[PDB]
């Protein structure tokens, strides 16, 4: 239901979400400036940070890859199965199912019924408003503070180059005047020790965002549009695309460098009721954050059901041991 | 501080008017972890003190200054105490961007 | 009156000023994303009177209760006990609103993220009661984004704690109408959330020629007769 | 068909993936940056490592080899032929198969048809704007770290000089004034214990990437362009170009050097439907993690078959004891 | 210890000019010394060439050469035995192999 997940991995030799360099022969990876102690002084570091937007499409493509298998995946949009997802528009108020059906955008049941994606991941249709927020959301990838306060000086970004040789009918060869293609570009490759943190609101799939609870029986029950089964089914597939992120499955140029995976730690916390996020792993000291605020949800009268990945997470708290994300997906998936 | 002097000398491995192109005995030294890479590195690169000397004799410009033998103990007299990497890796790049300076050596 | 502190880390937020391609993050979040973040709370917690039909009708419904039970319509504020600084994404935030480009145009978006590493940021509450002075603590937590959804934030503690009156310099921001009475940094942060006004406030970081890029400080403004206190250490606030 | 292969490789005095140009002097072979522990904190470690896109390469130069002795051999582009790994420039509108016919390159579905290079690994045509991602995925060979924390850094290369003897038809070896060529260059040759990792999507061979299914029984029936026996063909001329692979085809400088192989241990799995990636070789705890991946994939619903060489994974559940890479690619071609 | 410098400036007899003694392969061998047997050995076949370089140096107007004092064997032998290391074994072998070449003013 409602899951939220935190932690640190390792992954070295990967240019993922780079500037795209379309304009110039120089690729430049992407940078963000961090501050951070340096012994009694607040000092700023330009370290390479993947962006949410990659890990939301890449848990999309995830999703939608295995929301095929399923008998019910045909309740799918057509840009779903081609990895689009730019979601309609000013200009769009029809969608085009995967077998070809048009679907009205009127009020946002009949969307989340007809479509798997929009239900997920949200939607916008100009028209008429019928905003529906994603349901899953994602912060950037930093490597810890930890780790930039034990490095203090090095790059740990290598500019490396790869050229594109065109032997031409017999056996030549040109640079810019026989209008062949044999040029000499560059990529940047990040290492380090990365933090992650992603909230999966699961709890709301298959209910129209306008109407939580019906309450027409004097019972506030959920306001369900859809078949039971199939939500299930929808829960299930969007807990499943986790797997096919933390093994090597985020970011860009993955054909040439399929980034050297190994999560290191996790926390992650499952409820069937709202509940909060716990803290961010590019922190130092968010083992010790994370022991403070679930001791404090369960002081209020929550019932979270914890799991964690190389972490203590000290011994009081009846907490879940992990031998790996699989093993998690497969104890979240007893829901 | 005795770094001019060996300084110089490791300079003598890169120059274009000495044509031998030693850069692996340069970047040895520059990427030393600890004591000992750091040491074989030295040494390697003390080495080919009588090629050097044999290549600027029968050139003509003057010969090379090895690094006399008072500045050779302080090298292992200040690198015991060097325990920590983190000191280590400051003279082992400073040697190396010495080693990387003009020095003009034959006019 | 029973004023609520909650502290947030959080990487970064991009909550944006009012312009095109360009979306410059605010400095310091502005009062309506601050009081729509517990309005979140509020229609989610006890949905019973506060949700209707309409999303924004309930959220419209939430805010109108909450600014009830406020001292003035410019209470909220936010205190950088951490350095901020802005770094900028050029993301594929496609371009699909505007008239024309159908729904396959995609072009380089420029947006500008606020990195700091915690905020603690205080809603002044004026006699609520107990009962639901409960749902609000509840409330207080759980304020999991701010403006854009990719801006996490995890509320790592919020309580109740009384100003008890000291005299401190001011930390937490202010309006710009107490700081002229007794280094100038005046912004317009539309304190009411816009739905189908604009108030001045002074803003509480200096510039520091620290570092290549020039980032985020202190400044102290005069004593305010009004004060609270965290873990020992006194900071300004100010209430009409 | 989706498999993945995950390992470690001896491999020493071998000056694959160099830097520098044949021309210039002193050339460098590449160097990548790792992490590591060494007892302590976060360290990185500059070490001689292949780029991912040498490996890409050399099996899109495999590949070719194995399915030019194919029937289907003519549904090849004239450039894979040459070994030509530029599908597709900027500023062309049309491609020349390998028997000299010419293809339009307007939809994805015939460019997937009629090429068989352009399809299994992808390819871009900026000029009409269409795409194909590659269906193989390579990662970097990089030392593994138990081994890089082992040896302390003792730089691991050995550049070695050696020269031509250009000299003149009278004997005498000349000047740059005379003409001659007779210089000294440098090479750089690496040594270690390596890991590799390369992922194969090859269930989407033969599917346009735009319409991978066509509901003509309103059941997700896939959209396969080509015959069944050619897309079947295409899957072993893949999975045999890996023999070539793990042999000593993946470097540069194979005339000179030719480096010395010997696989010393992998994993490989495959379960004809979405899986998981392994774990890279390169870290020295990677068999205990594939053995939970693998574990926890099949308790939660996965029928993945595992092929381990060298390597005692759990000894309790279902994995065959290869006993070299071939015999790995009979077993994976076996259960297409 | 004060020996090292003892050593090597023995050492160094071997590799200088004035000397036509060029062994380089002993100071190499020395200087790769993985093991204690082989390092021992190395010292052994360095010592031995002592007479050649004794007579020479006064067959040719020069001061004749230090060549280590038993005490310096003594605390060679006592370090050989107690560090059976190689990591400490690699940099102790360096550290008299290093001295080998320098700017040394043998002859005046």
């Amino acid at each position: 239901m409602y899951v939220r997940i935190s932690g640190r991995i390792r992954l070295n030799a990967h240019s993922l979400n780079a500037q795209g360099g379309g304009g110039t022969n120089y690729i430049e990876i992407t940078k963000t400036k961090v501050t951070v102690r340096t012994e009694n002084g607040w000092t700023v570091v330009e370290v390479p940070a993947i962006t949410g937007n990659m890990l939301k499409h890449w848990h999309f493509v995830g999703f939608v890859d295995y929301f095929k298998t399923t008998p019910y995946g045909v309740n799918l949009t057509e840009r779903a199965l081609r990895y689009n997802g730019t979601r309609f528009g000013q200009g769009e108020t029809t969608a085009t199912k995967a077998n070809g059906a048009t679907v009205q955008l009127n009020d946002e049941a009949t969307i989340i019924k007809e479509l798997a994606d929009a239900d997920v991941h949200g939607f916008l249709a100009p028209k008429t408003g019928r905003r529906r927020v994603s349901l899953v959301k994602a912060s950037f990838i930093l490597p810890t503070e930890d780790f930039i306060k034990e490095v203090e000086g090095e790059r740990l970004i290598t500019a490396i180059k790869h050229n594109r040789v065109d032997v031409d009918e017999k056996g030549a060869i040109g640079s810019s005047k026989e209008g062949t293609a044999q040029m000499l570009f560059s990529r940047e490759y990040a290492t380090g020790l990365y933090g992650f943190s992603i909230v999966l609101d699961l709890g709301l799939v298959g209910i129209p965002q306008g109407l939580p609870v019906k309450f027409e029986e004097n019972q506030p029950r959920p306001n369900i549009v859809i078949d039971p089964n199939e939500r299930k089914a929808r829960i299930e597939s969007a807990l499943k695309a986790l797997i096919p992120m933390l093994s090597g499955y985020i970011g860009a140029n993955l054909a040439r460098s399929f980034p050297v995976f190994k999560v290191e730690e996790l926390v992650a916390i499952a409820s069937e009721g709202p509940i909060p996020a716990l803290v961010h792993g590019f922190y130092e000291d968010y083992i010790e954050a994370n022991r403070s605020i679930i001791k404090n949800a369960r002081a209020l009268g929550f019932n979270i059901e914890v799991f964690t990945y190389n972490v203590d997470l000290g011994e009081d708290i009846e907490a879940t041991k992990v031998s790996s994300v699989e093993e998690l997906v497969a104890n979240l998936v007893k829901m | 501080g005795w770094i001019r002097n060996i300084g110089r000398y490791l300079s003598y491995l890169v120059d274009d008017t000495f044509e031998e192109y030693a850069y692996d005995v340069v970047d040895g030294i520059a990427k030393a972890r600890t004591q000992e890479e750091l040491l074989e590195g030295v040494y390697k690169a003390l080495r080919l003190a009588p090629k050097l000397k044999k290549k600027a004799e029968s050139k003509g410009c003057p010969p090379p200054r090895i690094p006399s033998p008072e500045d050779i103990e302080a090298l292992e007299e200040k690198v015991e105490q060097l325990s920590n990497p983190k000191d280590l890796r400051k003279l082992a790049v400073s040697l190396a961007l010495w080693a990387f300076a003009s020095w003009n050596n034959c006019p | 009156m029973d004023i609520l502190l909650v502290c947030l880390r959080f990487p970064f937020f991009s909550v944006a000023k009012r312009s095109y391609q360009v979306r410059t993050s605010f400095l310091l979040p502005p009062p309506s994303a601050l009081k729509g973040a517990l309005a979140k709370g509020l229609i989610l917690l006890k949905p019973e009177k506060y949700a209707s039909s309409s999303l924004d009708e309930a959220a419209l419904k939430a805010i109108k209760e909450i600014e009830s039970k406020l001292v003035d319509i410019k209470a909220v504020s936010v205190a950088p006990l951490s350095p901020l600084i802005r770094n900028a994404f050029l993301l594929k935030r496609l371009r699909n609103l505007e008239s024309g480009s159908n729904a396959e145009k995609s072009d380089a978006m420029r947006r500008e993220y606020t990195f700091t590493r915690e905020l603690l940021v205080a809603y002044i509450f004026k006699n609520l009661t107990q009962e639901e002075k409960n749902l609000y603590l509840k409330a207080a937590m759980l304020i999991d984004v701010i403006g854009d959804t990719e801006s996490l934030a995890t509320p790592v503690w919020a309580s109740f704690v009384k100003p008890e009156d000291k005299k401190a310099p001011l930390a937490f921001s202010a309006p710009y109408t107490e700081i002229y009475s007794l280094r100038m940094y005046i912004e317009k942060m539309r304190v009411s959330p816009e739905y189908s006004q604009e108030e001045i406030f002074y803003l509480p970081i200096e510039e520091r020629r620290y570092k290549r890029i020039v980032y985020y400080a202190r400044i102290y403004p005069p004593e305010v007769e009004k004060a609270l206190t965290v873990d020992g250490e006194v900071l300004g606030i100010w209430i009409p």
